């Protein structure tokens, strides 16, 4: 057994139950990021307060704003932050770790120069 | 400065059985005097008398007696026809306690007035005074004393003429501490076995019988008729600010005297120790610790106690209570650990098993407490016992499992040391244990466990 | 009238008086229960509903606890979570360790809320090891088990209010409550075999089955 | 599962042919020879499979004695 | 620790990948889904072809190798099967998956 | 322990009659009285108590009759009757010692007063003595906190304890008569400060009248 | 499925096991709606009967209600 | 390898008949009946394994709450007919009776890992 995991006194299962905090699926269809687009997010807001934020949030809602017409509404600051990169090039498949190939030759590789078959780490 | 208790301002003068109980003695205390008079009085003034006297509940929670006196009086309670019901708490059990013992012996006729004034101050048509079954003589004496009054007009019909109608009965408890809980107080009075109900329902509202009742200690119903004599501001002056009046303190234990007496709230307790009992047994230096309160409440260690007032607020401040104001002082030849197993042991076998985590946990804590006693645990299950206190605690219906929490907790906090000290003292005589009490040559045998002591 | 309170965020209309249980179960929250059943008298002894209640401050029991208008009630705190755990705890301290040889067995309320909302492993290794009970002779139609029993009191409730048999009862105090007869006698009544039903554990059984 | 805490090489061929791909096996032979010797020589102390007895089975020791773990265990193979 | 913590950042990276995509082609993308490094793409039939291609040959994303393509039974929809596309991308050392509909009697686009 | 189960042996047996007393009858009359008539199950504990007087205990022939005489189910009675105490459902001495052993009376010697009893009669704390006149019991407090080491004899206390004195009280029960009803050699008068009072000195109370509220 | 009164369960006379000529015997769909279904049954051509479920009647409970005063002779001694 | 059903040292049935094995068993190889014994007991009336359904798994000696079934060490019972390998309770016990001192050197050496 591990520590703290064994502890007679200080683990209540609540805090290490993790299959009971599983992540969320999240799914976004274009009305979502049609709103997102507008209102701005919970991050960084583009809402008025009051009535008008929650009219804006159901007319979105409910089909007042189409997806091309919000984004050719889009301004040039929204489309280069939130849509491509601060640079405004697209953002690149993105890889959770990103791995560097080294090639090792000389005596250290695993066959010798000749063979059609090299050696990388 | 606080507690000099002036014989003049003492309100219970027959403690000591210095002037006699008969009726005749108690009219020479003035007893019945103006009683026609405080009747005629609306029960208005009687509850805001009762309010401005600061008097708070002497059962050992401390509510203000006059608002919960006055929760029986809803703007339209006359429209719910029927019985309204005075209780009277005199179940005692409380281990460490003997004050209402002394009120029902000595100043009887003083309680009786008690339930007229106050019945009168919730309109309420009929008393019942709860009495713990071993109180057996305490009940004649009790009973002998009500049919005096009932004898001359001061309670039945008219009471002393006054239009207003009261009777008095004595029910006898028979052996259970949880009785002293008022729901289950209410539920054996109804002939069912003690265990406690959930409020809501309050008995204000639906009580016993289903009647609006209230349930009241007898100290704090007895004070009751001379507070209305002498003025709400009169007892307001004695105490400090929410803490205010004169409370009998019961002290028990390792004190060189043991006594029963009456003194002003906020009064130091190094003070009353040595003006009352003689002193701890063996001097200041030879005290181990101070239960303020009955059995239910945290003990103070020594250093606590030599600048403590004994009110609710200093006590609760210090993590602790006032309780039944029943001291009890251990010194430093017993062991506390002893004294806080056989608390254990008295909470085990009160419990009335109605709800799971006392039921069970009560029995577990004796368990674990007389495994502590020997030494025979491992010093991490100190914790566990603390957290095992937890699962009981705010869990419950009534208030008997925080009670049985509670002396745990106090002796883990202010004893660790001591636990730690035996528990080497297991290890290094007799061997090394395991969680649980278990030692590595102990096993199952024919139906039974050898090879390790069993508590 | 109906009044409205909010349970878990979401909001629920309901009859005024009714239990904080029943807008629960209305409002589609999952609490869960061993003493309450919807066919018997509130008992609130078993302790496993607890809720917080932002007026009250102790968790309070949801099957007896009655609803308020505007009333605002978490069912999934810390706290919560944290009382569910202690109190399975203090449920399965005496369990037996029957169920491999238990009819309830797979279809058993303890064990599922015991893996539902309970600790995954025990602490209790006491070397007194548990309590026992005396089994109880109520006739050839229910059989017990009454080690099992967890004192939730639906089969006394279900015997003396909707059957009329005064006979069940519970004799004793403390941690030697038993449910049964006191003295050997028939749970004599042509409803008996519901008990085996309303028993969340398997103290009472069906005896040809 | 701790590919990233031992060290390998990985061989790449250049043909596509039969040859390359026998090469490619062969070496990948002794690179897990060499992991298979640093897993001999760093293998940690402790448990084996999650300690959560929601998910695995307790072990039997436990499910002898205490009550959870006879639950958890019933309900795991059932 | 909570095993799910470690996929947070790269979660949001996929987020603002899936909002490009998605703003790219809005003719075709019905909308996608993020799961701790898993990114779904929903299209309607009509779209796989062109979303595909786009998959196959933008700069951006460059999926050439195919992993697998499977259906699922719905009995419940109205259309039982969704098809579900798997793509590796050597390249970016990237994975994506894109999922459509069908019945009984409507076919699917063949990517061969 | 609690015993919750009843065997029927032939000394307690359901077939038994148990009828009251005409005396312990009226009595149970007036008993009832005090209860609304709907409510008056409400005098089972009372009735229960009159019969344990009568007969020496509770036995199942005296919850019968109470159950019927008061129109309950038995169990209700039978439930009442197992959870007091104070109810004994097995028969009993003349003499029922009960020693308070919580903390007050064990910071105060009652272990050695328990010491005392158990010598004189070797029989364990929940038995009876073999000639049927004394039956031991530890019990839980009594409400005599103040007279430290304290006992109870069937109904009486008896205070102020030492182990010789407890011998000497032992041997007067047992050869009939009763030394002292009062509670202890005489020390004390039941709660003062063994030093004498040192309050309350003055021959003849305060009336409370000449203190009045000015209001009446 | 319905059962086949033939071909549902027969005793083999080797062993015991339980024998059946039913395919169907073991299958359960599951649906998401009671429309859902019927369209599924439907348009697989199968005839169906759609048992209506019941559900438990609300009725308010209060705890309180264990200890009304009664005001004739009780009807019952409840006991908790 | 081959099963087997074990005993106490008494020379009572370990199995109580409490379905887990049946329940768990990846390939349905059990086929289990019980009632109660004239005795009182909760034992089984019939324990079956097919083995030529059974893949040897050995989940039901993990899941067995008292160690009644088991797999022994033994390999070599190939028979001439098919109707030889559906062991029923008869043949389980004995293989049982038969193979108990190699079982228990097997669990003397395994049972402190499970
Ligand atoms: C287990 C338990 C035992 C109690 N015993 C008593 C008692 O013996 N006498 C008493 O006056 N109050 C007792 N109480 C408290 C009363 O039920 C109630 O709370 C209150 O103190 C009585 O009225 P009061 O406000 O005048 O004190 C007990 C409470 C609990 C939880
Ligand atoms: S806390 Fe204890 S005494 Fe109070 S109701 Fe629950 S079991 Fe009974
Ligand atoms: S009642 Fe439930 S938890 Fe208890 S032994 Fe039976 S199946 Fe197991
Ligand atoms: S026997 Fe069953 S229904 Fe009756 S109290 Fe015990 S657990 Fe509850
Ligand atoms: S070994 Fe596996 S397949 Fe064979 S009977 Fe046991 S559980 Fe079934
Ligand atoms: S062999 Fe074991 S698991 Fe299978 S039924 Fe018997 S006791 Fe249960
Ligand atoms: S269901 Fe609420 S306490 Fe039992
Ligand atoms: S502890 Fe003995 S009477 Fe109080």
């Amino acid at each position: 057994s591990s520590y703290p995991t064994n502890d007679i006194a200080e683990n209540p299962y609540w805090k290490r139950d993790h299959r009971r905090a599983y992540p969320q699926t999240a799914f976004f269809d274009q009305k979502t990021v049609t709103g997102l687009l507008e209102l701005g997010s919970e991050a960084t807001p583009r809402i008025a307060d009051g009535e008008a934020g929650t009219k804006a949030l159901a007319n979105i809602a409910n089909g007042g704003v189409s997806f091309t017409q919000a984004l050719g509404k889009s301004s040039k600051d929204v489309i280069y932050g939130e849509v491509l990169t601060v640079n405004g090039l697209p953002p690149v498949a993105p890889t959770l770790a990103p791995k560097q190939w080294k090639i090792i030759e000389g005596e250290a590789a695993i066959y010798p120069k000749g063979y059609p078959c090299r050696t990388f780490h | 400065q606080y507690g000099g208790l002036k014989d003049q301002d003492r309100i219970f003068q027959n403690l000591y059985d210095n002037y006699g109980w008969d009726l005749a003695s108690a009219r020479k205390q003035g007893d019945w005097y103006k009683t026609k008079e405080l009747i005629l009085k609306g029960d208005t003034w009687i509850i805001d008398e009762i309010k401005k006297s600061g008097l708070r509940g002497r059962g050992g929670a401390g509510f203000p007696s006059g608002l919960k006196w006055s929760f029986m009086n809803p703007p339209g309670w006359e429209k719910n026809e029927g019985p309204r019901y005075l209780v009277v708490n005199a179940d005692e059990g409380e281990p460490g306690t003997c004050k209402d013992r002394e009120i029902m012996r000595k100043d009887p006729h003083k309680l009786v007035e008690g339930c007229l004034l106050a019945g009168r101050a919730m309109n309420a048509t009929a008393a019942y005074i709860y009495i713990r079954g071993e109180f057996y003589n305490e009940a004649a004496v009790l009973q002998t004393a009500i049919n005096e009054a009932y004898a001359a007009g001061l309670i039945g019909k008219d009471a002393c003429g006054s239009g207003y109608d009261f009777d008095v009965y004595i029910h006898r408890g028979m052996g259970a501490y949880v009785c002293g809980e008022e729901t289950s107080l209410i539920e054996s009075l109804e002939g069912k076995a003690g265990k406690p109900r959930l409020k809501p329902p309050f008995p204000a509202g639906v009580g016993l019988f289903g009647r609006p009742s209230t349930v009241t200690n007898v100290e704090t119903v007895a004070v009751a008729p001379t507070i209305l004599r002498r003025g709400g501001d009169w007892f307001a002056s004695f105490g400090r600010e929410r803490n205010s009046g004169t409370k009998l303190f019961c002290i028990s234990g390792n004190v060189n005297e043991p006594c029963t007496v009456e003194e002003e709230m906020s009064i130091p307790l190094r003070e009353l120790l040595e003006k009352h009992c003689g002193g701890i047994k063996g001097g200041w230096d030879n005290l181990l610790g101070v239960i303020p309160g009955g059995c239910s409440v945290p003990i103070l260690p020594k250093n606590i106690c030599e600048d403590v007032l004994m009110d609710f607020d200093a006590l609760k401040d210090v993590q602790s209570g006032l309780g039944t104001a029943a001291v009890i002082v251990i010194n430093k030849q017993q062991d506390v650990i002893r004294a806080i197993q056989r608390f254990a042991a008295f909470y085990k076998h009160e419990s009335c098993g109605q709800c799971t985590p006392c039921r069970e946990g009560t029995t577990w804590l004796l368990k674990a407490m007389d495994r502590f006693r020997t030494g025979q645990a491992k010093e991490r299950e100190i914790d566990m016992l603390y957290e095992l206190t937890k699962d009981i605690e705010g869990h419950t219906i009534c208030a008997l499992g925080d009670a049985a929490a509670w002396p745990i907790q106090g002796l883990i906090r202010n004893f660790r040391p001591e636990m730690e000290t035996r528990m080497k003292k297991f290890h290094d005589e007799v061997g090394a244990v395991s969680v649980g009490g278990w030692m590595k040559d102990a096993r199952v045998e024919k139906g039974k466990v050898v090879g390790a002591p069993l508590p | 009238a109906e009044i409205e309170l909010t349970i878990d965020g979401h909001k629920v209309s309901i009859e005024a008086g009714s239990a904080l249980i029943q807008a629960c179960e209305k409002a589609g929250v999952t609490v869960p229960r061993y003493c309450y059943h919807d066919k018997l008298a509130i008992a609130g002894n078993c302790r496993m509903c607890l809720v917080d209640v932002e007026r009250a401050p102790k968790p309070v029991a949801s099957c007896a606890y009655p609803v308020a208008p505007g009333m605002v009630v978490r069912t999934d705190t810390e706290r919560v979570k944290q009382a569910r755990e202690n109190v399975m705890e203090m449920m399965l301290q005496n369990h037996p360790l029957d169920c491999p040889v238990c009819d309830q067995g797979g279809e058993c309320d303890l064990q599922d809320q015991s893996m539902r909302y309970g600790r995954d492993r025990g602490r209790f290794t006491e070397i007194t090891g548990k309590r026992s009970t005396e089994d109880k002779n109520i006739g050839p139609l229910v059989k017990t088990s009454m080690n099992r029993c967890i004192h939730c009191t639906r089969c006394v409730r279900f015997a003396n209010d909707i059957a009329g048999a005064p006979e069940l009862g519970s004799s004793g105090r403390g941690n030697d409550m038993q449910i049964g007869t006191y003295l050997e006698k028939n749970l004599n009544t042509e409803l008996s075999g519901n008990v085996i039903d309303l028993c969340p554990v398997g103290a009472l059984t069906n005896k040809p089955y | 599962d701790a590919y990233d805490k031992v060290d390998f090489d990985v061989p790449v061929g250049m043909n596509g042919d039969c040859y390359d791909r026998y090469l490619i096996r062969m070496a990948e032979f002794r690179q897990s020879l060499r992991i298979i010797e640093q897993c001999c020589n760093d293998m940690p102390a402790g448990a084996v499979k999650v300690e959560d007895f929601k998910i695995n089975s307790p072990p039997r020791n436990l499910m002898k004695e205490d009550m959870e773990a006879l639950i958890h265990h019933f309900l795991l193979y059932t | 620790v909570n095993p799910a913590d470690r996929y947070l950042q790269h979660v949001s990276d996929l987020h603002q990948y899936a909002k490009y995509i998605m703003a790219a082609l809005p003719k075709y993308i019905q909308g996608f889904s993020v799961w701790k490094d898993e990114l779904t793409l929903h299209v309607a039939p009509s779209a796989v072809i062109p979303v595909t291609t786009f998959l196959r040959d933008n700069t951006s994303t460059q999926y050439k190798s195919i992993i697998d393509i499977t259906a699922v039974d719905y009995p419940s929809r109205e259309n039982r099967f969704e098809v579900v596309y798997n793509f590796l991308s050597v390249r970016h050392n990237s994975r994506i998956r894109l999922k459509t509909y069908a019945t009984e009697v409507t076919p699917v686009p063949s990517i061969t | 322990h609690i015993v919750s189960v009843h065997r029927n042996t032939e000394n307690n047996n359901p077939s038994i009659p148990f009828e009251f007393s005409p005396e312990n009858m009226k009595r149970a009359e007036e008993v009832i009285a005090k209860y609304p008539p709907q409510y008056k199950k409400a005098a089972v504990m009372p009735l229960l108590d009159i019969g344990q007087r009568q007969l020496g205990y509770t036995s199942i022939s005296v919850m019968n009759y109470v159950a019927k005489l008061l129109e309950m189910p038995p169990m209700r009675v039978y439930e009442v009757a197992t959870f007091y105490t104070m109810y004994n459902r097995t028969p009993m001495g003349r003499y029922h010692l009960q020693i308070c052993t919580t903390t007050p009376c064990q910071l105060c010697g009652s272990d050695g007063i328990m010491e005392a009893v158990q010598n004189t009669l070797n029989i364990k704390p929940g038995e009876t003595t073999k000639d049927n006149l004394f039956t031991l019991s530890e019990v839980e407090c009594l409400g005599a906190c103040v007279n430290a080491p304290m006992m109870a004899i069937n109904d009486d206390y008896y205070e102020d304890l030492t182990p010789e004195g407890t011998v000497k009280l032992l041997e007067d029960c047992k050869a009939g008569k009763m030394p002292t009803p009062g509670p202890e050699n005489h020390v004390r008068r039941d709660c003062e400060p063994a030093s004498g009072q040192k309050v309350l000195l003055s021959k003849e109370p305060h009336n409370v009248a000449d203190f009045l509220q000015e209001g009446i | 499925w319905d059962i086949v009164d033939v071909a549902n369960r027969w005793e083999n006379d080797l062993i015991g096991w339980q024998s059946s000529g039913d395919y169907m015997q073991a299958t359960q769909m599951k649906f998401t709606s009671k429309e859902s279904a019927i369209k599924f049954a439907n348009k697989q051509g199968w005839d169906f009967y759609i048992q209506e479920p019941h559900h438990r009647k609300f009725r308010v409970k209060q705890y309180a209600n264990n200890f009304v005063h009664s005001y004739g002779k009780l009807k019952h001694i409840r006991t908790k | 390898g081959e099963h087997a059903l074990r005993r106490y040292p008494s020379g009572e049935e370990r199995c109580i008949a409490c379905k887990l094995c049946e329940a768990i068993c990846p390939a349905l190889a059990i086929t289990i009946d019980a009632e109660e014994r004239i005795d009182g007991s909760r034992r089984t009336t019939k324990y079956d394994i097919d083995m030529t359904k059974c893949i040897y798994c050995g989940y039901c000696q993990e899941s067995c709450p008292v160690d009644a079934i088991v797999e022994t060490p033994n390999v070599e019972y190939a028979t001439e007919t098919r109707e030889e390998l559906l062991y029923n309770k008869e043949k389980l016990l004995a293989n049982g009776d038969k193979w108990e001192l190699e079982l228990q050197y097997a669990l003397d050496a395994d049972a402190p890992y499970r």
